[PDB]
């Protein structure tokens, strides 16, 4: 049964944020860029609820271990009938992470002792207009993690990064935010797994609702929206459904339900399963949650 | 003048349908087979072949999820039996596979040769001279068949005679099974059999059409194409009538 799948194509984004102890959570982040042979210093940033107390590299076996635990949680919704078969640096050689107090990054930004210099203004200039303005706000807190994946990062496995940090105020900021673009629309391709956070349908209805799903190329396709509240569950997601006919005998129909995207919450476990696979939305924001107070 | 296999016997013959569904034991033991899923839908073809070979007066004999070892025994049984009052013997295997093999619930292969040779003229004197049919729905490789554009449409007999062997696919290529409706081959083998049997057409005529259907069936996804391919050492037209 085929061994020719997943390769230089598999690179959406995987994020896992778990509470490791009383006041320390751990962030695991794997993006497309980290999985390619960089030839120059690459820059990337996001938001963290608190300050980073340590940055390390993990084994790629993690990328699938996470994406599984989640993809499965959503797959229980679907009904796919497709044919099957039989001031706080953290230097290192390859990378270089820096964690500053949101607002501080704006005021000094230019300072690239993190060595994203040779990109000069013609390259940094970009990030202050399309990214930076979306990482700092009226809540001058919201620390910004700044990484500079320097070449060599590809060598060996362990492309996954892990941020150990101390949440401030009981807040958790799952980094979905993008790079403000001229067009006005953003395409999401990410799976996240955060735990020890309290539900919040208000912000999940707002997100899921503004999602434009991919097409199955069938006039009869309708995109329904859901808001179930099972036993130990609560799902807010949009799926695409269309009925299908038999391929031989009896006139038995088959009601599909695919491309499900949204948020699933385990009332008991206190875990948040997120899935935004190739969906478009005019909403480009991070998701803020509260740690079980 | 002519020739045709006898099929008068009221209880035509047995129909060991071996339907494999759960390959969990395999997902654990055999390492390579850990990223393997279960054959969801097989039930539609087991309940398809059972219906078909029922109107054709065949005394079906279903078998759960069996492992290689059990399978060998299951065959070693209907081999020591007497098949005189029977004018036909059928055997259907449904499960995963690869290069001329058919995995079992366990995860270890089981060469087709060692399964179909179990019913030679020698091994089963009772079945000598009577057609022994085999339908094998299973992968046979990891490769996908491309699809080119047609732009149309008293004595002694050999020990391995009378043998129809329907292969869900050519060698080296994959077979297709659909969770909602069923597998292409098994389904066509029935929708075409259960229909052409009234009008009295031999199985060899039926399998031709079947290769037609599955050839059109297309894997909308990975541009896939299936292509059955039977083999026979039969001596006379095989045909079974009903009511």
């Amino acid at each position: 049964c085929v061994i020719f799948p997943v390769e230089i194509d598999v690179s959406q984004t995987i994020i896992r944020d778990c509470q490791v102890d009383k006041q320390t959570r751990e962030l695991v982040y794997i993006n497309k860029i980290m999985n390619t042979q960089l030839t120059k210093p690459v820059l990337m940033m996001f938001n963290i609820s608190g300050p980073i107390r340590s940055v390390t590299r993990k084994n790629n076996n993690l990328r699938d271990r996470i994406k599984s635990k989640v993809d499965e949680q959503f797959d229980q919704l679907e009904r796919d009938y497709s044919d099957q078969m039989d001031i706080k640096y953290f230097k290192d050689e390859h990378y270089s992470v820096s964690c500053q107090n949101g607002s501080v990054l704006k005021s000094k930004f230019a300072k690239i002792l993190k060595s994203h210099d040779y990109t000069d203004k013609k390259s940094i200039e970009a990030y202050e207009k399309y990214c930076l303005p979306k990482l700092v706000d009226e809540r001058n807190d919201y620390y910004v993690a700044v990484c500079v994946l320097k070449p060599g990062f590809e060598n060996g496995s362990n492309q996954v990064l892990s941020f150990e940090y101390n949440p401030i105020g009981n807040k958790v900021i799952v980094p979905f935010a993008h790079e403000i673009n001229d067009t006005g629309l953003y395409e999401y391709d990410v799976v996240a797994y955060v735990d020890s956070v309290q539900f919040d349908g208000e912000q999940f209805e707002e997100f899921v609702q503004s999602l434009i799903l991919p097409s199955s190329f069938k006039n009869s396709e309708k995109v329904l929206y859901y808001n179930e509240a099972s036993k130990n569950k609560s799902m807010i997601y949009k799926a695409l459904e269309f009925t299908t006919e038999s391929s031989w005998g009896k006139s038995e129909k088959y009601n599909w339900k695919i491309f499900c995207n949204g948020f699933i919450y385990d009332k008991k476990s206190k875990v948040l399963y997120v899935k935004l696979h190739n969906v478009t939305s005019a909403l480009n924001k991070n998701v803020i949650l509260n740690t079980i107070k | 003048l002519d020739k045709v296999y006898q099929m008068k016997s009221k209880p035509r013959g047995y129909c060991l349908i071996i339907n494999n569904h759960n390959f969990a034991k395999a997902r654990e033991k055999v390492p390579k087979l850990h990223s393997i899923r279960d054959r969801n839908g097989t039930h539609l073809d087991a309940g398809a072949l059972t219906t078909t070979f029922e109107e054709l007066h065949f005394e079906i004999k279903p078998h759960h999820d069996c492992t290689v070892e059990q399978i060998y025994e299951i065959l070693k049984i209907y081999q020591l039996m007497d098949h005189s009052n029977m004018d036909c013997f059928i055997c259907c295997i449904l499960s995963h596979g690869d290069k001329g093999i058919i995995y079992g619930t366990d995860g270890q292969e089981a060469p087709i040769y060692e399964l179909t040779s179990q019913f030679t003229g020698l091994k089963c004197p009772s079945l000598a001279g009577k057609p022994k049919v085999f339908f094998i729905q299973a992968c046979q490789g990891d490769n996908y068949q491309k699809g080119i554009p047609v732009e149309t449409d008293t004595r002694y007999i050999p020990d391995e005679a009378d043998f129809l062997l329907g292969m869900a696919t050519v060698n080296n290529c994959v077979s297709y099974r659909n969770p909602a409706e069923g597998t292409w081959y098994i389904q066509s083998l029935c929708q075409s059999l259960r229909e052409r049997c009234p009008r009295g057409d031999d199985i060899l005529t039926i399998l031709t059409e079947v290769n037609y259907e599955v050839s059109n069936k297309d894997d909308k996804k990975n541009m896939g194409k299936q292509m059955p391919q039977p083999t026979f050492t039969l001596r006379k037209k095989l045909v079974f009538p009903s009511d």
